[PDB]
């Protein structure tokens, strides 16, 4: 990402205490596909 | 944001640095009684259209006039009032200088309550020879008066270890005042008895006292830096009738004046300019059993908390307030809508949001609590 | 609804901003913790020192997931007997006992969640969901060998008939199954469990009860069977649905709108993974292959040149009349492989065995035709070379060259391309450390060998041998003679269009079953166009045909398209060369497919029923054989 | 509001720009659609114990033609209004506000625009070259003729309405 600064903030992208630990049980999807068949929807 | 019809800006401001205090010495009291031009204890207020003096504001001393106005025998116009006041205060200075010579009493701390009571008794033509020996403090300002007894009950009354004193005026009306649309509001501060003040040295004693005392009218308190030490303020049933079509009692008037002072201080704020107090708003502590959700007191408390947290009005606040402006503001407050802000008043203490710019919780030691999850 | 749950930050039921909502956790709902699990599966430890106590989030479970995991557990329940035999998972997981029902705010972000308050939503933590999935997955893992042996037992003899009913005494089946089933199988060890499982899976197998006597159907999947079963006049429902859906997927993949556009379409959007192509450069005709150049013939002064590769070694070679080269500009990246196997190149004055052939690249501002005396060669280096070998040949008193794979990659980005005047050329020929005397070697080149080109990009398209940035798909119809199609480059637009249209052809053939000269819903779009066009006014003699002739012509057009899908490209095609017919057919395919209502064709249905009845007859004959060769007591 | 040529005005009491309800936004967008491509004025002032926003403009046959080409109502971005934190006093409405006469450059532009309007018949595809950001051509061609504007500078007009 990048570096920045603010007088008051909630999270620190460049700071300490963040976790980056990919796992199999976690994975990552958003919404690859949906079922919109003409037969199903009427 | 928007609150019941009052538009708010989208940025937050607050004062940063407080100013230190100087105590009150006999030299200072003599200089105040001298009333040299440019240094007088009063200040005139002018009508915004005609530009005539219609009222005056009383600084310290002259904060102890609590009697009916015909008892003082005041003149009617500004200049006659000035001349009369100067001539009386000069003789008062000589009377107080006969007891305490300036040669060996020039740097000594004077009791503020005794000074105000002495000035009031001198102007009202009653006996004050029981007040002069108490002018100079010996242990503490409240401790000296808690032990006197019933001899001075005409000015001070002690309910054990809590001192009740009747609040004095801070505005005085001339003869020109006519409840005009352009006259400055006085917030019912020009009446005989709009409120009573209860002074003690700790808040626990005050709460214990008020448990067995009436509190229906509402109790207000400053937490940041009270004038003469810790005290509670109790409002009477007198009312303000200069802002039509509205009638406002004492509690809401005091809350409204403090709220507007805080908003104006928020707007014109710089990081390197000291202010007398970082939070000018009142907080209502006991008496909130009898507030309706659609009442003016509840919304005034909401506005007070919002002004504490750093919010600003979208409309411009005039340098000198007038009756039409105040009536318009009150009409906006009572309109239809909801409180969109995540801040709701609560009796126990005052809330400071995590993202608030105010630093009042670090200035004081008891009264304000910061909420981390509130953003 | 899905997402996460949200709760107020403590406000007195007055939430008027997204700043007064915070995400719910397991402290706010203590029943969702790890210590409150019923632990009927024994997964969670009972020791208090081993169970953690920390705050986990919550997520919302939707009805789709509930139903699918509930059916996943019944997948395990098909084998309860063997699972009991191994003392595995004595109590069913029962997903519905893991969720917690809460009235809360539901959403992904606070702004949406604020305006949406729901009652009785089911939530769960990630940990319990993972535990449940693990329990089912372990139970499934413990059944691999048993399921395989069960399937072998079912498939050893036909237990399903396409239509009707068959029969056989069960004692004969049991004797055959004892005789043929493998010794390793677990069926032999645990017969009754297998019998009960098979009776549950198949409704045909029925076990008589010794105590009472009643024998009855006990399968648990009759509804799916009725969905698969064929009526005595029509095929099954599911098969029709599956076929139509597959045809719709092919039409969607073929992009019917891209291949019918009347406005330019960018090259990367039009392209598809290409295929290599083979050529013989010597046998090509130069006026057809626009991507070759040749020095003028009848020239009577051969000349020699020298050239050095990237290691500085010097090489001699000679150019003569007839030598051909290839333009290496405006053809996109491409990989060349050259193979000389099977050719001789044998003379009395020169023998190929032991010689070396190489690719040589030229850069010069002078056209290749106007070259002589080596002064015009320009900058040039050797790219690659290889040594030949000779072997006996089938023809007596001759010999042939063994195989080669001389390779070269052309990537246009590296070369400077600074001066548009500059020209690039490529050539393959003999090279040697000694000068080749013109009398000994007379062959112009070694381009008489098989040449494979494979594209090195997927977003580059050429036409007729020169790259373009955009194409109009409706402008390629009927614009290629056959001679121009065997000389195009592998990254040509014609090949892309043909491959895209092949999917439309496959979909039409899958959906439609029509004989010769029969109208179909996929052939009338051409008919309407033919009628309207024959009415109009252009230039020349008009001919009017009735509806029968037009229907026959349209049907023949559709058949000629299906059988050979490259007629749309071919010039002077009878009816498919016109762009209107192509556009109308491509657009009408989608409408024709989308409006089927669970149907098929008459010919298909009748043939299918006759075939299935023949199958039942054969199955019954086989079962008679089995019951006759394994007598019951 | 019945005559084709005239004035339009709206007034809102105690404006709520920060979280504008759909009513006020839709009303302001309706006023913008009625008088599109005409000079617009605003004022914020106090009247009878309230704070009032007044918006004024003038309509015309060109505005009616541009209105007839819309199928939906494009909404506005209220940032510029919610920034405002001052007082602007109002003014009397006048039909012909200009008091000096159009400059000859404006007359030349009007001649060119009239010729463009006359040339285009009904239902004819138009290719406009060098159109400005404000897309004046949409008020000149009829309401049934598709248009293609070509310009080097990015446009300001909405696309889906």
């Amino acid at each position: 990402m990048g570096n920045a600064s603010s007088i008051v903030q909630t999270i620190n992208v460049t700071g300490d205490g963040n976790v980056f630990k990919p796992s199999a049980e976690t994975s990552s999807t958003a919404v690859p596909s949906l079922s919109l068949s003409p037969g199903m929807l009427n | 944001a928007n609150v019941w019809g009052v538009r708010l800006a989208d940025s937050l401001s607050s004062p940063t640095i407080e100013t230190r205090t100087r105590q009150y010495t006999l030299h200072d009291l003599c200089s105040d009684l001298d009333a040299n031009p440019g240094r007088e204890p009063w200040k005139p207020l002018r009508n915004q259209r005609t530009n005539n003096i219609v009222a005056v504001q009383l600084f310290r001393p002259l904060q102890g006039l609590v009697l009916d106005t015909q008892l003082y025998g005041f003149p009617g116009a500004f200049d006659d009032w000035e001349r009369f006041m100067r001539e009386k205060l000069r003789v008062l200075k000589y009377e107080v200088l006969r007891i305490y010579p300036i040669s060996n009493y020039s740097n000594e701390h004077v009791n503020v309550f005794v000074a105000n009571a002495l000035v009031g008794a001198f102007l009202s033509n009653q006996a004050f020879y029981d007040l002069l020996p108490l002018l100079i403090i010996n242990d503490t300002m409240i401790g000296d008066l808690l032990g006197t007894g019933a001899s001075l009950s005409q000015f001070f009354q002690s309910h054990g270890d809590v001192l009740e004193v009747a609040a004095g005026r801070k505005y005085l009306q001339m003869e020109n005042y006519s409840n005009d649309d352009d006259d400055p509001p006085l917030f019912a501060k020009d009446l005989s008895d709009y409120a009573k003040a209860f002074y003690s040295d700790t808040y626990e004693v005050l709460d214990r006292f008020f448990w067995t005392h009436d509190s229906s009218a509402g109790v207000l308190v400053h937490y940041d830096k009270p004038t003469n030490g810790h005290h509670y303020l109790l409002g009477t049933l007198t009312q303000m009738v200069s802002a039509p079509p509205y009638i406002i009692n004492a509690t809401d008037a005091m809350l409204l004046e403090s709220c507007l002072e805080q908003f104006s201080a928020n707007v014109r704020a710089r990081p390197a300019q000291p202010v007398t107090r970082l939070d000018q708003c009142y907080h209502l502590r006991w008496g909130a059993q009898y507030v309706g959700e659609d009442s003016l007191t509840y919304r005034l408390g909401v506005l007070s908390l919002l002004a504490t947290n750093g919010y600003q009005l979208a409309r411009p606040i005039p340098r000198q307030l007038t009756n039409r402006w105040l009536s318009s503001f009150v009409s906006q407050i009572m309109s239809d809508g909801v409180n969109e802000t995540p801040l709701w008043p609560q009796e126990r203490y005052v809330q400071i949001a995590y993202d608030s710019p105010s630093v009042v919780d670090g200035a004081t030691q008891y009264g304000y609590v910061r909420k981390n999850q509130l953003r | 609804p899905g997402g996460v749950p949200w709760i107020a930050v403590g406000d007195e039921t007055s939430v008027t901003s997204p700043g007064a909502l915070r995400r719910m956790t397991s402290k706010d709902i203590p029943e969702t913790a790890i210590i409150n699990t019923d632990n009927s599966s024994g997964a969670v430890p009972s020791e208090s020192a081993l169970v953690p106590y920390i705050d986990e989030p919550l997520v919302v479970v939707t009805e789709h997931a509930i139903t699918n995991f509930t059916k996943a557990e019944m997948a395990l329940e098909f084998n309860r007997e063997f699972l009991d035999k191994m003392r595995v998972l004595s109590v069913s997981p029962k997903y519905s006992d893991l969720l917690t029902y809460v009235d809360c705010y539901v959403g992904v972000s606070a702004r949406q969640a604020l305006n949406n308050f729901q009652k009785q939503v089911p939530v769960i933590t990630p940990t319990r969901q993972t535990m449940y999935v693990d329990s089912i997955q372990a139970a499934l893992k413990a059944l691999e060998k048993w399921e395989i042996d069960l399937r072998v037992a079912q498939t050893l003899l036909p237990t399903n008939v396409p239509i009707g009913e068959v029969s056989c005494p069960m004692q004969s089946v049991v004797k055959l199954l004892d005789d043929q089933l493998p010794d390793d199988s677990l069926i032999r060890r645990y017969p009754k469990e297998a019998a009960v499982a098979l009776a549950k899976r198949n409704g045909g197998i029925q076990w008589m009860d010794v105590s009472e006597g009643t024998v009855m159907n006990e399968a648990v999947n009759a509804v799916a069977a009725s969905a698969l079963a064929p009526s005595a006049s029509a095929p099954p429902l599911e098969e029709k649905s599956k076929l139509t859906e597959q045809a719709m997927d092919l039409v969607t993949a073929a992009e019917p709108e891209i291949i019918a556009s009347l406005a330019p379409v960018p090259a990367p959007v039009f392209a598809i993974p290409p295929k290599p192509a083979d050529y013989n450069v010597r046998t090509l005709r130069i006026d057809e292959a626009t991507w070759l150049r040749m020095i003028p013939k009848s020239m009577n002064t051969p000349f020699q040149i020298q050239v050095t590769d990237n290691t500085g070694t010097n090489w001699h070679l000679n150019l003569r009349g007839g030598t051909r080269v290839v333009n290496l500009d405006q053809i996109a990246p491409m990989r060349f492989v050259l193979d000389l196997g099977g050719k001789s190149y044998k003379e009395t004055s020169w023998d190929p065995n032991g010689k070396k052939v190489g690719f040589i690249v030229f850069q010069s501002k002078i056209p290749f035709e106007l070259w002589t005396a080596a002064s015009q060669i320009g900058q040039a280096t050797v790219v690659n070379y290889v040594q030949l070998y000779a072997e006996d040949s089938s023809f007596t008193a001759q010999s042939i060259i063994a195989t080669t794979s001389l390779a070269y990659n052309y990537e246009p980005e590296q070369l400077n391309k600074t001066d548009p005047e500059m020209n690039y050329y490529l050539l393959a020929t003999f090279i040697d450390s000694a000068a080749i005397t013109p009398t000994n070697m007379t062959q112009p080149d070694v381009w008489d060998a098989l040449l494979t080109m494979s594209p090195l990009s997927a977003g580059e398209v050429t036409v007729k041998g020169a790259v373009v940035s955009e194409v109009v798909p409706a402008d390629l119809i009927g614009s290629y003679t056959p001679e121009s199609l065997n000389a195009s480059l592998p990254n040509d637009a014609a090949r892309c269009m043909i491959d895209r249209a092949s999917k439309i052809a496959e979909a039409i053939k899958i959906d439609d079953d029509a004989g010769p000269d029969e109208y179909s819903p996929n052939s009338v779009p051409i008919q309407g166009q033919l009628a309207i066009s024959q009415l109009e006014t252009g230039y020349g003699v008009r001919i009017f045909n009735p509806k029968g002739i037009l229907s026959k012509i349209a049907s023949r057009a559709m058949q000629a398209f299906i059988g050979d899908p490259s007629t749309i490209i071919t010039q002077a095609a009878p009816v498919l060369s016109d762009k209107n017919n192509w556009i109308a057919l491509a657009q009408g395919v989608k409408t024709s497919l989308r409006t089927k209502s669970l149907s098929a064709g008459v010919k298909t249905a009748v043939s299918k029923l006759s075939s299935s009845e023949s199958i039942q007859n054969w199955t019954q004959g086989f079962l008679d054989k089995v019951s006759a060769h394994f007598p019951a007591p | 509001g019945s005559s084709v040529t005239g004035i339009e005005t709206i007034s809102i009491e105690n404006p709520g720009f920060s979280n504008m309800t759909q009513a006020a936004r839709i009303g302001i967008s309706g006023l913008c659609a009625n008088v599109g491509n005409a000079r617009k004025s605003i004022a914020i002032y106090e009247s009878h114990g309230a704070r009032v926003l007044t918006i004024t403009s003038r309509r015309s046959p060109a505005s009616a033609r541009r209105k007839s080409r819309l199928r939906y109502l494009p909404l506005i971005d209220p940032r510029s209004l919610e920034v405002q934190a001052r007082t602007i006093l109002p003014a009397d409405p006048v039909l012909f506000e200009n008091v000096s006469g159009a400059s000859p450059h404006v007359c030349l532009t009007m001649m060119y625009n009239f010729e463009v309007s006359s040339a285009v018949y009904d239902g004819d595809v138009v290719l406009d070259l060098g159109t400005g950001p404000e897309a004046k051509i949409l008020e000149l061609i009829p309401a049934t003729s598709p248009v293609t504007c070509v310009d080097i500078r990015p446009t300001a007009q909405p696309s889906g309405c």
